[PDB]
């Protein structure tokens, strides 16, 4: 249930960076993926997210075409990427993952929200 | 009701849980029973015998009026001669196996009363008028 | 046998003006009968099977209804393609016997 | 008047069919490490109650010569005789030139050139070496190719014999042929049934009695008797190419023996590979023989003339003559002892006329080791000594007779001795039984419809 | 404990009897159809067939509207050709055998009827019923 | 009905028409899912196969409320992840095979929520708030 | 959905033919086929009817017992074998078939009525 | 140009000409689709 | 009709369908004897 | 066996010439004490 991150750092912009969220305990293959970055003025917002089942990635309305999310079911982990950057994306990104057991009735709680150690990026000249 | 996943609970998941609790999970254990020269014929056997394990115990739920059902009602009393504590003994602090494991003789006298009061007593009351 | 009486032979109507038709009975035939159309050299077809119902290929403009005894047959537009003799067989005793026979011609 | 149709699962509606059957045995017979040629441990354990139920009204037609019952159990019969030697030795170098003297040794009274003293060249474990041994064979067994004359086996131009397992026994044991669930045996329980036609009492018991598969010709062994009469049952009485079998009210006790004491030695023909050949015969050497007795078979043959003059005509004399001839299997009757097979002469019992107005008889016998069993040519079994006197007691239950060619319309009937086709065997245990199957499945109209 | 012996008829033990009395037996021939090298070939071979026989009669008993029931009543009209016997000559002066033997080449047009023409209507016309 | 036949449809013969008209042939489809030693077992695999595959599709759909059911209704939403297009664009507008080329990636998901947030819940409930 | 039927000629009263109709197309083998004719005043009299399971022939009442009707579904040919001719049989005969298609819903049209083209007989002396 | 020459070889190749026009399919009768109709309690 | 998987390319095989059929005689001018020599029990060899 | 074979030339043949050979070879029996000498027709492509 531990959602350990990596990569990322300090880049001029118009650099790429990939964010590496390697999963354990939870099941990645049932889980739909976000990506939620903290940061100061405007904190916990939406980027990017991904499909349990299919290859559909749906993206925010600011930061569309400028990151592009993958997964991997077999290594259990997942990709961001972040190309032609911008000196507002300065801020500390979440792994987070969501899932309903559906038993429900079985289980008390059956939102399975699932967050990670986020790592921080910025951006300057 | 959207952006969330779903993850299913595995095979025999809820075997170390409370028989209510566990009560939740029948389409679980029921979904997996059946799975879709020398080496050959021996797999085929067991892929027979397979089959025909998978009928009797819905040929012993067809011949009651539970067929189709997962939680069956039955008009047969619980004597106390049998392992009986409260519902809440049993129901919540109780798992399957220990359950199971109590009632180890019983169950066959179970079937045998499930066959003569349950049907052929209330089928004999349905068959006074059968037919309008 | 159920014997079958049909309208009068001829009905010639100008085209453009609602023709109703009819044909008898001697005993109950229920919902079991049929209309044909018999072109001159041409193989007859049916028209409204099971007396209310119409067939594939035909216009809205053939309607048939009627139960038991007396049966009608309507026309809503007439056309010149639709020069023909009518017929209508019983199908629920066994002969199955078919009508007289009224043609319409063309004014 | 607004008729509905409706639907009745459980119908009692059956049509015949030819299905597979599987077989079923009692336990006791079953448990045992003695292994059988037909083998019973991989049958299903029989049912401690079987269930005999008897329908009444049901006048059902049986035919025991269209059975297809007769047709699956001889294939499973020659099925389990070929997968039954394929575990033992393949006799393969057997096939050499034999320098045989006839046994004229210590008694030889009327064994006079039946048994040879057979001497050969033989491989042994080493390939490049050879060893001289001797068996002793029978007559039957040998035959010349052109003092020590030089001699071969009766096969070598034929086939390659397997020498049978050693440790399996020819015993036939009950086997009940049981047809598989939604089927149904039907049993005929006439008494009168002469095995075509119309049966009035028919039985649907869910499978067959005990049907030993013993190997007989000319003398149906134990097995079925009849409950009344002696019956005789015939596709065609007209006609003179078709078998008559007879079942018996009373069973016939024959009593058949080896008096030679045989001694079995092994010959090592290869790497793995034992030989068990004939060694000396100690003490006594006497034919061996068959004896029926005299009173028994006098009043048995009186009730089978007595039931054949229904059939014939009831002025016809009767008169039973012996085998006319061919292989010996047909010419003599041949029969399983203990894993010896014996081939007996059947001329002392078929011999008698009989007019409309306390002993044994021996009947001479001739023992073979290389046989052709189920007429096969290309395949034959050598059956190894059995050491010891040995001695069977059977129940001849039946008889199979070959009628000739009617002399001036129905003068004399002359009844000889038949056999050979190994379907009319199991023909006198399987007359009563025929395979239906079950459709439950019937549509019947009502004045109800579904309430919707 | 009100009511002492026991015999049974066996089964198929209505089969002489006319179809008035052998469809009052439809248990007894219901219950006993399945019941839960050489000689391991044929049982292999004879408990496949049992097992398909029983499930072609159970998918055909299941695709009409028949799933459960030994007497099922359905919606199709009994047309005059397959019989013309008032009832009277069918279920008191006519065994089921004889019945097997007369309706033998309309057991498709009959069973087609069942199938397409009612029971795939019944279940439609439930769908519209329950969609308002 | 005097001078009329029998014709049927035929195996898979809607197959290009729309579903709201091959909805109404399932009992056509549904008959040939069953069909009643050297090389004799690509026979005899082949009649155990047909019979796990259609043992699998009755108990998966008898693990649903659906028991001997053609077409069969169940209150579980429609989600629209799954499929966004509506009513009269699916019925009258597409076959049964493209439906099941874009249902294939959730049937998984929607076979899960026809289990266990129907079956196992309904009748929790009926042997609960009713039947005591 | 093609009926080429052939046969008629001129013969004497008294004389036999077989007009045999061919099927084409439908199900020949689920078709209930009948025979009617068409002269001058009898207007398309009936003549003989076969079944489609089973064999049972119907015949109308004026030609019952004279004429015989067969069929091969594995040829997909119906005869109509006239024998004892009348000189009021002068008619065109046409070969009919009649089926209902019983998925009824499915097939907006459940009834086949095609009928063949039309043969001539023609008898006189 | 093109040259052309005979084959042969591959065993398979006289089977294709023959089994090209046959394929095998399997069927699955279970289909869920969304319409304005629920079950009763 | 022709029939290939990759035609642009001469390493695949070209599957050639014909209308007419050529028909094609083929005989073997030589009244051969079948002789069995027996080499072994039961065993024959049929030799020209 | 080492089959002693020799070029046939019978007849007139046709110039088949070297393509059947007459081949000479001891054979075993029935019997594994005697051996037989057989002569068979061999084609050109299956001797050596
Ligand atoms: C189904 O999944 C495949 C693979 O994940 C994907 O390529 C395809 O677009 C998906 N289709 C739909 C309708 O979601
Ligand atoms: C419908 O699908 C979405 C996926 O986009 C999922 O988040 C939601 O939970 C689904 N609805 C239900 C009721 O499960
Ligand atoms: C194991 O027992 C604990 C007791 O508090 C319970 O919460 C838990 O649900 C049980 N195990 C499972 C996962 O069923
Ligand atoms: C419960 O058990 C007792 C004794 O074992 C017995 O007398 C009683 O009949 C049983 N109850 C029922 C309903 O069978
Ligand atoms: C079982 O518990 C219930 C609590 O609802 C109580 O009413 C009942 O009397 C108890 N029965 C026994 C036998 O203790
Ligand atoms: C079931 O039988 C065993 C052995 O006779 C016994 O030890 C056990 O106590 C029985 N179970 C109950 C609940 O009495
Ligand atoms: C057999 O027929 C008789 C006379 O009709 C009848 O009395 C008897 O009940 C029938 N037997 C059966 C099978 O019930
Ligand atoms: C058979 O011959 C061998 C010698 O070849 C001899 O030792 C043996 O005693 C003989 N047996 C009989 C029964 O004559
Ligand atoms: C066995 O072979 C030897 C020579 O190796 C020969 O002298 C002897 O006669 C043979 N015995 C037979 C053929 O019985
Ligand atoms: C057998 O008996 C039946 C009467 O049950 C009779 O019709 C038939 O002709 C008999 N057959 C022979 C061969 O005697
Ligand atoms: C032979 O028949 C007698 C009856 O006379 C019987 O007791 C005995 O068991 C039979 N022997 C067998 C069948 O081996
Ligand atoms: C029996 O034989 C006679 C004369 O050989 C023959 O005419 C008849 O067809 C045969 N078959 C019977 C009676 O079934
Ligand atoms: C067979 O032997 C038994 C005893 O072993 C004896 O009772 C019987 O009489 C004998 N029968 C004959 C025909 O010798
Ligand atoms: C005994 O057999 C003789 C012929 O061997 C015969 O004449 C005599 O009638 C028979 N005895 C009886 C009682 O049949
Ligand atoms: C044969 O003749 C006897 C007279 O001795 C008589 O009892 C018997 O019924 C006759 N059998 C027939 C004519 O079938
Ligand atoms: C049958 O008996 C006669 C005596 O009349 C005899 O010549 C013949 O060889 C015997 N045949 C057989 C096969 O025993
Ligand atoms: C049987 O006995 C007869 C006369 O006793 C005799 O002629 C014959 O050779 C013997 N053997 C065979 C095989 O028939
Ligand atoms: C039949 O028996 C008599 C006296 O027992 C004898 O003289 C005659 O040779 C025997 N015939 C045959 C063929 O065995
Ligand atoms: C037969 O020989 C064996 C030894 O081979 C001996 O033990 C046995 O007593 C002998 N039996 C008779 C009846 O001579
Ligand atoms: C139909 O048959 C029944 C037989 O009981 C009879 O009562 C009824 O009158 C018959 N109906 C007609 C119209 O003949
Ligand atoms: C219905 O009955 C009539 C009257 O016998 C018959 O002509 C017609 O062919 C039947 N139709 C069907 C579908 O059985
Ligand atoms: C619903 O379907 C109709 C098709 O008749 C379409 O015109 C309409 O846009 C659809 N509505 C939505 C919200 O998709
Ligand atoms: C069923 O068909 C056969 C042969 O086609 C016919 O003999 C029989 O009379 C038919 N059954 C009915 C009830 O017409
Ligand atoms: C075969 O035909 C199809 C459609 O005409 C075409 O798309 C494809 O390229 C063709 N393939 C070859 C090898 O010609
Ligand atoms: C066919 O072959 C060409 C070159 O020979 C290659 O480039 C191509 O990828 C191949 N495959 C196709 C067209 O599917
Ligand atoms: C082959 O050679 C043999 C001599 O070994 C001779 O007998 C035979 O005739 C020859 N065959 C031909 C066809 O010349
Ligand atoms: C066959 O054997 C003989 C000696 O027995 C030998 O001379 C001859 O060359 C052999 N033939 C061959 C090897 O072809």
């Amino acid at each position: 249930a531990h959602l350990v991150e990596s990569g990322g750092g300090l880049t001029q912009p118009g650099g790429s960076l990939r964010l590496s969220c390697v999963v354990s305990g939870i099941s990645f293959s049932g889980h739909y993926m976000h990506w939620v970055r903290l940061s100061s003025g405007r904190g916990l917002e939406w980027v990017s997210g991904i499909s349990d089942i299919g290859d559909k990635r749906w993206y925010a309305d600011s930061v569309r075409g400028r990151f592009t999310i993958s997964r991997e079911n077999a290594k259990n982990t997942l990709y961001l990427q972040m190309d032609n950057l911008r000196p507002e994306d300065s801020a500390v990104y979440y792994c987070t993952g969501r899932a309903i057991l559906y038993p429900r009735a079985y289980y008390k709680d059956h939102r399975s929200d699932v967050w990670g150690a986020g790592v921080l990026v910025t951006v300057s000249s | 009701a959207v952006g969330i996943g779903a993850v299913f609970l595995g095979f025999l998941g809820a075997a170390g849980s409370t028989m209510g609790a566990a009560s939740m999970t029948l389409t679980v254990q029921a979904r997996n029973l059946l799975s879709g020269t020398v080496w050959g014929i021996k797999q085929l056997q067991a892929r027979v015998l397979a089959v025909e394990r998978y009928l009797r115990d819905q040929q012993l739920l067809g011949i009651w009026g539970c067929s189709g059902k997962l939680i069956c009602c039955t008009n047969v009393p619980w004597n106390s001669s049998w392992s009986n504590r409260n519902l809440s003994e049993i129901w919540d602090n109780m798992t399957w196996l220990q359950w199971d494991k109590e009632i180890s003789n019983y169950t066959q006298i179970i079937y045998g009363l499930l066959e003569e009061s349950q049907n052929q007593q209330e089928k004999n009351e349905q068959d006074l008028l059968a037919l309008d | 046998e159920i014997v079958m009486t049909q309208s009068p032979a001829t009905l010639s109507v100008s085209p453009g003006e609602r023709a109703t038709l009819s044909c008898r009975a001697s005993q109950s035939v229920a919902s079991d009968l049929v209309w044909y159309q018999q072109k001159p050299g041409q193989p007859p077809r049916v028209l409204i099977y099971e007396a209310s119902k119409r067939a594939a290929g035909c216009p809205d403009r053939f309607s048939g209804s009627g139960s038991g005894t007396d049966f009608t047959l309507n026309i809503n537009s007439l056309e010149p393609e639709d020069v023909g003799v009518y017929y209508c067989q019983q199908e629920i005793d066994w002969p199955l016997t078919f009508g007289g026979g009224t043609t319409v011609e063309i004014k | 008047e607004n008729l509905w149709v409706t639907v009745y699962y459980g119908v009692p509606v059956w049509k015949d069919a030819e299905t597979t059957l599987f077989c079923a045995s009692d336990a006791k017979a079953y448990e045992t490490e003695k292994h059988n040629v037909w083998a019973t441990h991989a049958c299903v354990p029989t049912d401690p109650n079987p269930q005999e139920i008897h329908l009444e009204n049901v006048t059902e037609e049986f035919n025991m010569w269209k059975n297809n019952m007769v047709e699956q159990m001889h294939t499973d019969i020659i099925s389990l005789w070929d997968q039954s030697l394929k575990p033992c030795v393949k006799l393969t170098p057997l096939c050499v030139t034999l320098q045989c003297t006839n046994v004229t040794n210590n008694i030889t009274d009327d064994m006079r050139g039946e048994l040879k003293n057979c001497s050969f060249n033989m491989t042994t474990e080493l390939r490049d070496k050879k060893q001289k041994v001797y068996s002793l064979f029978y007559r039957l067994d040998v035959v010349q190719i052109n003092s020590n004359k030089e001699y071969r086996l009766i096969n070598c131009n034929t086939s390659a014999c397997t020498q049978a397992c050693p440790k399996v026994s020819f015993e036939p044991i009950p086997i009940h042929y049981c047809a598989p669930a939604g089927f149904a045996i039907l049993k005929c329980k006439d008494k009168k049934f002469n095995g075509t036609g119309p049966c009035p009492s028919v039985s649907t018991v869910q499978c067959t009695h005990g049907i030993k598969p013993v190997v007989s010709t000319q003398l149906l062994l134990n097995g079925s008797l009849a409950e009344e009469e002696v019956m005789i049952r015939s596709e065609n009485i007209t006609n003179n190419a078709k078998n008559i079998l007879v079942q018996f009210n009373t069973p016939v006790q024959i009593n058949c023996t080896r008096p030679n004491n045989n001694t079995r030695k092994s010959i090592r023909i290869g790497p793995g590979q034992a030989f068990y050949a004939t060694g000396d015969i100690i003490g006594d050497i006497r034919q061996a023989h068959c004896n029926v007795s005299k009173a028994t078979w006098n009043e048995t043959l009186g009730k089978v003339v007595k039931q054949l003059r229904k059939h014939f005509g009831n002025n016809t004399i009767i008169r039973f003559a012996n085998s006319s001839g061919g292989d010996l299997e047909v010419t003599t009757h041949s029969f399983n002892c203990g894993g010896e097979f014996f081939y007996c002469n059947t001329s002392g019992l078929f011999n008698s006329t009989w007019i409309s107005n306390n002993d044994s008889i021996t009947l001479p016998c001739r023992i073979k080791q290389i046989i052709n069993m189920w007429q096969r040519i290309g395949q034959c079994m050598y059956a190894p000594p059995i050491q010891g006197v040995i001695r069977c007691v059977s129940n001849i239950t039946g008889l199979i007779l070959t009628r000739d060619g009617g002399s001036t319309n129905s003068t004399t009937e002359t009844f000889r001795p038949g056999g050979g086709d190994m379907r009319d065997n199991w023909r006198s245990e399987l007359y009563k039984y025929k395979v239906v199957k079950i459709e439950p499945l019937g549509v019947a109209p009502t004045r109800c419809k579904r309430r919707v």
